[PDB]
């Protein structure tokens, strides 16, 4: 029961994150320097233009 | 790499198969069974410890399934976090738009 | 209220924005053209921004001064004179 | 948006962990049942039958269908980009507001 | 005269589409078409040159290359102009025939360039070559011509192809060349390099002495194998193929 419970929310918030991102984009993971965990980042300067 | 993966998801399945057979096994024959005949190899010698051994099997059944089936789940997502991530994919009118522009900023300055 | 000279401002916004892509284009068809070449942008050379449109203004500036100048001591003057004005590349 | 293949990749990746979620459940009930299967009524007997071949066959082709998906990762090899032509629509848009700046008719 | 710091490789056609794409990924410039056709000069024969110090060896007979820039309008034929001018006509390049043959090459008869042997010794990681490099801008006279000019010299024409090819320029002056190669005789045009690609990546340094430079060019060389790990091996040819002295006759292709 605890399992299923919990397992239905993270499908629920894993939905939400599935059907709220877009997309062409130089998109990667990074580490943060605060937290040190690796987090989506995006690329969207005029650097390689 | 993914035959590696491959792999491990074959102990995952077969480890969850003869994990179950094994909780099925001991909670069929939980009742202990008393046999006269010597072929029977059932053994029930210490009283309190056959609870013990039992609340064991308990134990050892609920924590192998739930890391299996956590680890399943986190080897799917890694797997579509792969899948994003690793696969890599007139001129006239210009010009007398801007000698239109030019002339109307010469004018208004 | 819209004043007179508010699309003037708009419109030199849009020209300026025009001009640093027009210095993209330019740095990046140098550095396709050769790889040893080393992308340092010369301020007397390569930036060109507000020059060209300094330029304009002070050119028209100049050219009515001249016109003015022309018709007191030649036109006011010399009656018949025919004037024509005619633009070069 | 992403281009389609990725689009049902991700929706049959889905159904599997839908399916991992379906049989954990199922788990749940036939763990329920036995309970009082072990307690002797035996009125629920047949649906345990029923709950067990459900729940085996559950099991099985959801790992099949992830081993497809693992499969199609081996011959899905082979198979700033957006930056070379970035500046380029950057100048387009720039050009287009000039001419809504240029034509007064437009401006309401 | 430089000294060039080359690596070499080859692809099978089947991945070129997806190779080119890569490179793209990590250069972050797109490939540039371009073409060339080089011509082998050698020593006349007929010429006795007793002037090679038999007894010291100071200097051997060695081979001259002429190259010149050729326009696509003579490797285009009547089936092709409704593609625009890009690297994708190289995916219809993989015939032995070519439009441009032995007959429009005579009529032409530029870039002049002598070589050396790499440097010998096995703690080399890339192959070192020694290059000196002149330009012929035009001419004059009664026989204006480039065969009469190395007749004139001394030389005699041997043999020629021409390259077909994409250029990737990527940092540090680092060029990677993807080539075709067709050899081209009377008897007709055959394509050496068949159902491939040939790679190259190199550098040139100006200096041969300055050392600290040669040192980043290794580096920045290595590293780039490095990056390619898995995908192309990228090899130090054999030395003894690199050899383009008149005695010993063997050409790397």
């Amino acid at each position: 029961n605890k399992l299923s419970s919990i397992l239905q929310n993270e499908h629920d918030y894993w939905n939400k994150i599935m059907q709220s991102i877009s997309n062409k984009d130089v998109i990667f993971k990074i580490r943060d320097r605060t937290s040190g965990q690796k987090l989506l980042a995006i690329k969207y300067g005029y650097e390689d233009s | 790499m993914s035959n590696q993966a491959l792999y491990e998801k074959l102990e995952q399945t077969r480890t969850i198969l003869s994990v179950k057979l094994a909780e099925l096994i001991n909670m069929t024959t939980i009742a202990d069974r008393n046999d006269d005949d010597e072929g029977s190899f059932a053994q029930e010698n210490s009283e309190l410890a056959v609870a013990t051994t039992s609340v064991m099997m308990v134990n050892n059944q609920t924590m192998q399934l739930i890391k299996n089936v956590q680890d399943l789940l986190i080897l799917t997502r890694s797997i579509k976090e792969k899948w994003l991530l690793n696969q890599i994919p007139d001129e006239k009118q210009i010009e007398e738009l801007l000698d239109n522009c030019i002339e109307t900023f010469v004018a208004e300055k | 209220l819209p004043k007179i000279n508010d699309k003037r401002a708009n419109l030199m916004l849009v020209m300026l924005r025009l001009l640093l892509v027009v210095i993209f284009k330019k740095t990046l068809r140098s550095r396709i053209s050769s790889p040893h070449g080393l992308i340092n942008l010369n301020v007397d050379d390569d930036i060109l921004i507000i020059r060209p449109i300094l330029g304009k203004v002070r050119f028209a500036n100049y050219k009515l001064l001249l016109k003015k100048i022309i018709k007191d001591y030649v036109l006011d003057i010399v009656p018949g004179s025919s004037i024509t004005e005619t633009e070069v590349e | 948006m992403q281009p389609p293949y990725i689009q049902e990749r991700l929706k049959s990746l889905n159904d599997i962990e839908t399916q991992l979620c379906s049989m954990l459940q199922e788990a749940s009930q036939v763990t329920f049942i036995f309970g009082e299967l072990k307690r002797g009524n035996e009125s629920v007997k047949p649906q345990f039958e029923n709950h067990v071949k459900q729940f085996y066959e559950r099991l099985d082709k959801s790992t099949t269908q992830l081993r497809k998906e693992i499969q199609l990762l081996d011959e899905n090899v082979g198979t700033n980009k957006k930056a070379l032509g970035q500046d380029t629509e950057k100048m387009e848009e720039q050009l287009d507001l000039l001419s809504a700046i240029l034509d007064p008719s437009k401006s309401k | 005269m430089v000294q060039q710091l080359s690596l070499f490789g080859s692809i099978g056609d089947d991945g070129y589409d997806l190779l080119i794409s890569t490179l793209t990924t990590i250069s972050g410039n797109p490939p540039l078409l371009y073409n060339s056709l080089c011509t082998v000069w050698k020593p006349n024969p007929s010429y006795d040159v007793e002037n090679v110090n038999s007894r010291n060896q100071l200097v051997e007979p060695n081979r001259i290359k002429l190259s010149k820039e050729v326009p696509f309008s003579y490797l285009i034929d009547e089936t092709m102009m409704d593609k625009p001018l890009n690297f994708r006509i190289l995916k219809s390049f993989t015939n032995d025939k070519i439009p441009l043959n032995y007959a429009m090459t005579r009529n032409i008869l530029w870039s002049l360039q002598i070589s050396d042997i790499p440097a010998a010794g096995n703690n080399r990681s890339v192959s070192m070559q020694t290059i000196a490099e002149t330009i012929i801008l035009s001419s004059a006279g009664k026989n204006s011509s480039v065969s009469s000019l190395m007749n004139g010299l001394g030389y005699v024409f041997e043999f020629q192809y021409l390259t077909i090819g994409v250029k990737f320029f990527m940092k540090h002056g680092l060029i990677l060349e993807l080539q075709k190669i067709w050899q081209i005789e009377e008897a007709g045009n055959s394509q050496i390099t068949s159902g491939g690609f040939l790679l190259k990546a190199y550098i040139n340094v100006s200096r041969g002495t300055d050392i600290d430079r040669i040192n980043y060019t290794e580096t920045a060389l290595m590293n780039l194998k490095k990056e390619l790990q898995g995908y192309i091996e990228l090899s130090v040819p054999d030395r003894q193929s690199m050899d383009s002295r008149v005695a010993h006759g063997n050409i790397l292709i």
